[PDB]
């Protein structure tokens, strides 16, 4: 009610583009409102569309001016060239002004995740991981990693069986290219091996981590790849499909709070709570990187499994192992 | 007492901290508290300008700021995305 | 938005306090490190000298780590101008020794934040483990050094005066180097408030011996101090009021900046201290004794 005069104080030229029709959704990086879209706006323009091929409802993305101008024109420059057919959301239009700008994004009607997420026959699934991993391989295809997998990055309707993905800002490609042209007591170190300690002992030793390393670390917890949350220097592209297995273990558990972490060592302690530390410090000492978990409390082995065997057994973390979007999809889900 | 900390082999990479006890408020030992998830958590019973580099409380008061004030006039950043509209 | 390490003075003066909202207010003061913090972050990204439009502090950063400076002279009558630091400037003239810290981390931390953000280039290690420093120089009028009362003590302040004599470079310890006269076992021990801690034993578990831990004068570390006599030249003088000379210290990379002769202004610390009666006993006077820490000269 009071977002359309608002929006129109603010901008006068939709007040006679389009009748605003209501508010769809709101997100935590923008805003979605659906519009009307049906002023002249050839059909040419809107066309070839994964909506009908036709002209008609628009959302508008209202994007927040906080975001820097180099992070809005990565996302409205990738949704426009990369991303135009294959079951990805095309853009058309967009209105600027002095500070704020908003997307003009074909509207997608869909449903709240959360409502079928218990009750939905394993095909529908299976449909569901088809058309999710097939956008996937056209992701990689384009050589870019979303890096930000979670339910609502993809809306999804089962009514017509529609899926397009959304909220991607954090999409961002590999190097693409490297280049090797050529190739007793001293401290608060005796704090059990000398490593727990030497970062005691002196003055805020170094800093390399937080400065030299500085990785890459941006997403939603609790999806993360291991190599992210050791923060490693070098990951290629699997990332997206740890977080598609995060989902799949997700889906094939009836129960909404699948995890409560906020934190990267909570995450990981939670990892080492439903894998075996011991394989935990192993992967991350294969890494590249050292690792020591003497916490004495909770150190068994942990519970394992107590169709399910065939869909737990692709959780593979090195990167000598998995394989790509069309091998996951060799598995039978296509019957008939 | 018990603990964790990831590291580097080297050790020229600084490490990564991870100092936890589940009885953390006496730090000794204790039961009502846990790091690690609980199969049943239900919980029942039973921002900041990147634009202009400022922290703030509430949006509005940011915007009659001067530094935010003068990007808006500025217009120079905008031919990016009109150039790929008009094709 | 951005990297930080903890330095060894804020680490020091950790130790918090509650009744402030924000908790971590130090005891004895009202400063909180990290409203402060937060504010002389907002102050150095955003200030302009209202040439007026520009970024006034960033460049100065820039040309700063593009020369290599490590020193950043900070006119104290800036922050009267931002709204921010209105209270700040209050809380800098009546709480240095913490509050200078506090900057100087901060400062620390935006050349980090500034160099990453916009990947410049990736050799930052000589950055970050060097060390960066802040001088106020224009603190408030004084009224001379003969007004100052006893509560005015540890606060800043600022003089002139005409320099008539410098002792020669002091050494001063900061590592002392004990050796075990049993097993060759040398251990270094950091002064501590200007107390350094004796070893009674050995550490070594197959030599154990009590006080067998002497001095090796030689293999110490020592700084530098040098002591400066001001013959001040006050703006206001009362009746029938004559003139002396005050006791300046300077260090580090200060000393031997003046000759005999210069006319200078000084911005330093109000300080006092108690002297020996004598050398062979260890009593001490009940009148103490006053001087001046220098902290910037122009
Ligand atoms: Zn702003
Ligand atoms: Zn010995």
């Amino acid at each position: 009610k009071e977002e359309m005069i608002q929006l129109y104080h603010d901008l006068p030229g939709i007040e006679n583009e389009y009748k605003l029709i209501d508010k769809i959704g709101e997100g935590t990086f923008s805003s979605v409102y659906k519009a009307k879209d049906i002023t002249g706006k050839i059909t040419k323009k809107f066309a070839s569309h994964f909506w009908n091929y036709g002209s008609n409802y628009v959302a508008l993305k209202k994007i927040y001016v906080t975001s820097s101008p180099q992070r809005i024109y990565n996302e409205l420059n990738l949704l426009y060239i990369m991303t135009g057919s294959s079951r990805v959301a095309p853009l058309c239009d967009a209105k600027r002004v002095r500070d704020q700008v908003i997307a003009v994004l074909p509207y997608y009607p869909h449903e709240e995740f959360r409502t079928f997420y218990r009750d939905l026959p394993i095909k529908g699934i299976k449909k569901y991981i088809w058309e999710l991993l097939r956008a996937l391989k056209f992701v990689h295809s384009k050589g870019i990693i979303h890096r930000d997998i979670k339910p609502t990055n993809f809306l999804f309707n089962l009514e017509l069986g529609r899926g397009v993905l959304v909220d991607f800002g954090l999409a961002e490609a590999q190097m693409d290219y490297k280049s090797m042209i050529s190739s007793i007591q001293n401290g608060k170190v005796v704090h059990l091996n000398n490593v727990n300690g030497v970062d005691l002992t002196k003055g805020y030793p170094k800093n390399e981590t937080r400065r030299i390393k500085r990785a890459n670390r941006a997403g939603t917890r609790g999806f993360r790849a291991p190599e992210v949350l050791m923060k490693c220097g070098a990951q290629s592209t699997k990332i997206d499909i740890w977080s598609v297995g995060v989902i799949l273990l997700s889906l094939l558990g009836r129960r909404f709070p699948m995890f409560q972490s906020l934190d990267d060592a909570d995450s990981l302690l939670e990892l080492c709570t439903i894998f075996g530390w011991k394989e935990l410090r192993k992967c991350a000492a294969l890494h590249g990187l050292g690792f020591e978990a003497s916490g004495l409390i909770w150190d068994k082995p942990n519970g394992y499994s107590n169709c399910f065997q065939v869909l737990e057994q692709c959780f593979e973390m090195d990167p000598q192992k998995r394989s790509s979007a069309e091998d996951l999809l060799k598995t039978p889900f296509f019957n008939e | 007492y018990p603990h964790v900390y990831l590291y580097d082999l080297w050790q020229t990479w600084a490490p990564i901290i991870t100092l936890e006890w589940k009885p953390q408020e006496l730090t000794n030992l204790d039961e009502l508290p846990y790091p690690i998830l609980k199969i049943g958590s239900f919980g029942r019973c039973p921002g900041y300008c990147e634009n202009c580099r400022v922290k703030y409380e509430s949006l509005e008061q940011h915007i009659v700021s001067e530094k935010h004030l003068s990007f808006a006039e500025n217009d120079l950043n905008f031919e990016a995305i009109d150039s790929l509209i008009e094709n | 938005r951005s990297g930080v390490n903890t330095l060894d003075t804020s680490s020091s003066s950790a130790p918090p306090s509650e009744a402030s909202e924000p908790l971590r207010i130090i005891w004895g003061t009202n400063v909180s490190i990290q409203e402060c913090t937060t504010n002389f972050r907002n102050f150095l990204m955003s200030f302009k000298y209202k040439t007026d439009e520009e970024l006034y502090y960033i460049k100065q950063l820039n040309e700063m780590r593009e020369l290599g400076t490590s020193n950043l002279n900070l006119d104290a009558r800036n922050l009267l101008a931002y709204k921010q630091t209105e209270d700040l400037y209050h809380q800098l003239l009546n709480y240095p020794q913490e509050v200078i810290s506090i900057m100087d981390q901060t400062i620390k931390d935006c050349m980090v934040s500034l160099i990453v953000d916009n990947n410049l280039d990736y050799d930052l290690d000589e950055i970050e483990t060097k060390f960066y420093k802040v001088r106020p120089y224009n603190v408030g009028s004084c009224k001379g050094m003969r007004e100052l009362n006893p509560n005015d003590i540890d606060k800043l302040i600022n003089l002139k005066g005409l320099v008539l004599r410098s002792t020669p470079v002091i050494p001063d310890m900061k590592v002392a180097f004990f050796k075990c006269n049993v097993c060759d076992h040398t251990m270094a021990v950091e002064i501590d408030r200007g107390v350094i801690q004796e070893p009674a034993r050995c550490e070594r578990i197959d030599c154990n011996e009590p006080n067998s831990m002497s001095l090796i004068h030689n293999r110490c570390s020592f700084a530098d101090k040098q002591v400066i006599k001001l013959q001040e030249t006050p703006d206001f003088v009362p009746d029938g009021q004559t003139p002396h000379s005050i006791s300046l210290c300077v260090y580090d990379e200060l000393v031997d900046s003046c000759r005999a002769g210069d006319r200078i202004e000084v911005t330093g610390t109000f300080r006092s201290i108690p002297i020996r009666a004598n050398s062979r006993q260890r009593v001490l006077k009940s009148l103490y004794k006053t001087y001046v820490d220098v902290v910037h000269v122009k």
